[PDB]
């Protein structure tokens, strides 16, 4: 149990579901709800945010403190025909981020709209940094609803990144971890019920008289009933993705997150721009990179780093070096290179 | 590594064998010496390890089915780590996570079926540890002999699979879609409202935190009712809008074309007189207002008799159909079909 | 021991196991549904949009005419009939069978205009009053401070007596609605009126008559 359960338990803290009815309590909640999400997220104007905490369509679910302070909350538009609701804004405040509320927060609001109404899918666009938080809350970065459920429906927000959540019927998120942990135990029991590492066997017999030779493992009763087979053990070796997964994973990650990548962060529309395809014979932008080497087409780091060079020189190539769009695509390449020099094994590959 | 898991290197050729049958040495003077069958095979020793005098313990990696058929126990407590870690609902992670080459979408299924959506409860499969048909059903041999033979087709088809397809943009909604800019007849909702400046008063309020009534006096403070009355206006000012947009729904006022082409196709003074009666349809509804205006214009159509127009229609040889009845009964009730 | 799954709502039940049905120890009373404009259509919005739209300055110019104060001028179009000798045989009857039912409408509408003016009369004074406490709240803002000014304490009760003094005339709710077909038979032009409305207006016809 995390400090906020320990915390809700005792009474120190409290969640309180509020709109804009018009009464007192509902408005100082509403007010502090806008005042955190207004420090929280500085790009946008003031006035959109007002407009939207406090409108009488959408809903809020925020955590109290005792004396009446709000410390964060989150708010969405349910569309009850369509079996979608929207998220449009979440946060916590940072002084207090420490203790760790989301997951909690997430799980209040996921169980309460599971209990009061009959949606199913969630649709939010994340931020740039709360990208892993969404992912670690069940979120996932590919959409499996189809184009007319929810086209013209939820609202575009620009340096945004679509998700999607699809809900497991029939569960009481609030208690995750007592279930799964019982789950974990009762699977655990079965295995043990079987597992024969419990028996301390003697040394092998070609052993015990002092001499060491092969021993096919197959000849011995326990690994024969084992069914260790030479094919397994060589194939349990090898990793799913490649070697260099966590690394590449770390780079990608890290390079998203740059606020230097944004124009690459989607390809180009042929309908808005017509020559950019006609110009450029190998369009390349970050997803496409990422799709192919989730294909493992990428047989060497060299590929990676030309993908990288190409699609510098293809955003040089169709914007002028006075536009803004190739000098910060050649910040970029800096950036990239610097984050490559901090990995010894890629040094090397810079040309002079 | 963001991975909270442990990785488990032999003490001799420094090997992995978290994910491999294994042999450790159960000695006292050896502490978490872990020797893997090759080194166990080959007889590699290292440190205090006596291979001819003590005792070992062989760590089996449990490959057989409990629950399902395509499932061993390995491939279920992955799934069950990869929940405690990558959370309840990542499906990419924790299909990545259990291995096998098993897409998103399979690893769904299989966890509705065998604990979420089954004929079970949280309390797993039959009735206890005492159900053993499963695992005597099917010898081990055959069932590694297929996951062996899976797998080489499944990487034999990945490395022969076509290129996935570059992601297109992002289907943006673009609430827009009516053919008015600006217009999300999706939300009913408009970008510039009657007073889109109503929220320029309340955009910077500030409430003082745990306050709401006096300590002593038991009403509200001073600033807090003021602040309170300059809110009372803003909820005014959105249902002013909200009436707003429900006449204008009503009548029909989002059919630019049809509405200029009516207009268009109609003579100089009925268009005046339309113009000149448009005011008062906010207090009717579309039957009445049509109503209204057809009987105007009816009206001066008969004074001027007294494509062809209506003039040209009345001074026909034949009457129109509508014309051969009083339009108010003989006991003053006007027809229920007027106009 | 404790349950894992969440337990189906029932209406009519106790305030306290709805708390405990939703957990989160509070809710909203009100649904505030009803205020919805509409429910969304339900549509299928993928087919391509409109590559050519119109200026919001045409659209809202286009539709203004359609809400400008009421005025003595428009109240001057109905209370008029026009001629009524000239044209005075199948279409005399007509126009004469016409005109009455005309005359009705046009008295229905001028007995209904005038609260509106009432009540319009009462909001631009109302206004007012909402305008400047509002702007007496934005300088206590801007200064940052100290106590609440003698205009923002006496501003506040002139408008709360104006309000609960005056607006209880207006109390009625038909002063702010249109009314909606889907409702049902809304019509302003039941015949149980209309049938006297017609008579009067045959009546002060013929008073008419007989004075020219």
């Amino acid at each position: 149990e995390k400090p906020a359960v320990i915390e809700e338990r005792n009474g120190e803290i409290e969640f309180r579901v509020v709109n804009n009815d018009g009464e007192r309590e509902s408005l100082i909640i509403l007010t502090g709800l806008k005042c955190i999400f207004q420090k929280q997220l500085p790009k946008m104007p003031k006035d959109y945010i007002a407009r939207l905490v406090y409108d009488r369509t959408h809903l809020s679910i925020a955590i109290v403190k005792k004396p009446l302070e709000v410390v964060g909350g989150i708010t969405y538009r349910p569309f009850k025909n369509r079996k979608f609701a929207e998220i449009v804004f979440c946060a916590i405040s940072s002084d207090q981020q420490v203790k760790g509320y989301g997951a909690h927060l997430m799980s209040h609001l996921k169980d309460y709209v599971k209990a009061t109404t009959n949606i199913e899918h969630f649709l939010t666009y994340a931020d740039n940094y709360a990208i892993g938080y969404f992912k670690k809350q069940g979120f996932t970065k590919e959409i499996t609803l189809d184009k007319s459920v929810w086209m013209g429906y939820i609202k575009d927000y620009e340096g945004g990144t679509i998700m999607q959540c699809t809900m497991i019927p029939r569960i009481r998120y609030l208690e995750q971890g007592r279930m799964l942990l019982k789950q974990k135990e009762c699977v655990q029991a079965k295995i043990r019920a079987f597992s024969k590492s419990h028996i301390v066997h003697p040394p092998p017999k070609q052993w015990r008289n002092g001499n060491v030779t092969p021993i096919d493992p197959l000849s011995i009763d326990a690994i024969r009933e084992s069914g260790w087979s030479p094919d397994m053990d060589e194939l349990a070796r090898q990793p799913r993705h490649g070697p260099n997964y966590n690394q590449l994973l770390h780079l990608l990650n890290d390079m998203q997150n740059h606020a230097s990548s944004w124009p690459f962060l989607v390809p180009v529309n042929k309908d808005e721009v017509v020559d950019y395809y006609d110009i450029i014979k190998e369009p390349m932008d970050l997803s496409t990179m990422e799709s192919k080497l989730e294909a493992d087409q990428y047989q060497t780091p060299e590929d990676f780093i030309r993908d990288a060079k190409l699609i510098f020189d293809n955003c040089r190539k169709y914007n002028n070096e006075n536009t803004p769009y190739a000098k910060s695509a050649n910040k970029l390449e800096k950036f990239m290179w610097q984050q490559i020099r901090q990995i010894p094994e890629w040094s090397h590959l810079e040309p002079s | 590594s963001g991975e909270g898991g442990v990785k488990y290197i032999c003490d001799v050729c420094s090997v992995d064998i978290t994910s491999t049958v294994r042999i450790r040495c159960a000695d006292p003077a050896c502490h978490d010496y872990d020797l893997c069958v090759p080194c166990f095979a080959n007889g590699s020793s290292s440190n205090a390890h006596k291979p001819a005098t003590h005792s070992f313990r062989v760590i089996e990696q449990n490959s057989f089915p409990i629950f399902d058929p395509d499932w061993g126990a390995d491939e279920e407590l992955l799934l069950l780590e990869g929940a405690e870690i990558y959370g309840l609902g990542s499906w990419a992670d924790i299909a990545d996570h259990i291995g096998g080459y098993r897409t998103k979408d399979e690893v769904r299924d299989h966890y509705l079926k065998v604990y979420i959506e089954s004929p079970n409860f949280p309390l797993p499969e039959r009735c206890s540890p005492y159900d053993l048909e499963l695992p005597n059903s099917i010898s081990r041999e055959e069932f590694q002999a297929r996951k062996k033979r899976r797998i080489e087709e499944r990487r034999e088809a990945a490395k022969n699979a076509p290129p996935p397809q570059p992601k297109t943009k992002p289907t943006a909604s673009i609430p827009a879609c009516h053919e008015i800019q600006g217009y999300m007849p999706g939300r009913l909702e408009f970008e510039t409202e009657y007073c889109n400046e109503a929220e320029e008063a309340v955009q910077l309020m500030s409430f003082d935190p745990g306050d709401g009534i006096n300590p002593r006096t038991g009403e509200l403070e001073p600033e807090m009712e003021l602040k309170l009355t300059v809110m009372e206006i803003y909820n005014n000012r959105l249902t002013q809008r909200v009436e707003r947009k429900k006449v204008i729904f009503e009548h029909n006022l989002l059919e630019y074309r049809e509405n200029t082409k009516a207009e268009k196709k109609r003579s100089r003074e009925e268009r005046e007189l339309l113009n000149k009666a448009k005011p008062f349809a906010r207090m009717m509804n579309r039957h009445d207002f049509e109503q209204f205006c057809q009987g105007l214009i009816d009206e001066l159509n008969l004074r001027q008799a007294i494509p062809p127009s209506g003039a040209a229609l009345l001074v026909a040889p034949e009457l129109p159909a509508r014309y051969k009845e009083p339009i108010i009964d003989a006991n003053g009730f006007p027809r229920p079909d007027a106009n | 021991p404790t349950v894992y799954e969440i337990r189906p709502v029932l209406p009519g039940m106790s305030e306290e196991e709805i708390k405990e049905i939703y957990s989160v120890a509070s809710y909203p009373k009100s649904d505030l549904a009803h205020l919805t404009c509409g429910e969304p259509p339900d549509r299928d919005f993928s087919n391509s949009k409109p590559t050519n739209q119109i200026n919001f300055s045409t659209f809202s110019s286009y539709i203004e005419p359609y809400f400008r104060p009421f005025t003595e001028e428009d109240l001057a179009f109905l209370r008029e009939r026009g001629d009524r000798v000239t044209p005075f045989r199948v279409l005399q009857a007509r126009l004469r069978e016409q005109i009455l039912l005309n005359g009705a409408r046009k008295a229905r509408l001028t007995e209904l205009v005038k609260e509106r003016m009432a009540y319009q009369e009462y909001q631009t004074i109302l206004e007012d009053l909402d305008a400047q406490v509002n702007a007496a709240y934005l300088k206590r803002t801007r200064t940052m401070g100290p106590g609440i000014g003698d205009l923002a304490r006496t501003l506040m009760d002139r408008r709360r007596r104006w309000i609960e003094q005056i607006g209880a005339v207006f109390d009625d709710e038909g002063i702010t609605k249109c009314p909606r077909v889907e409702d049902g038979d809304t019509s302003i032009f039941g015949r149980e009126i209309m049938a006297e409305l017609i008579k009067r207006e045959k009546e002060a016809w013929d008073e008419e008559v007989e004075e020219e």
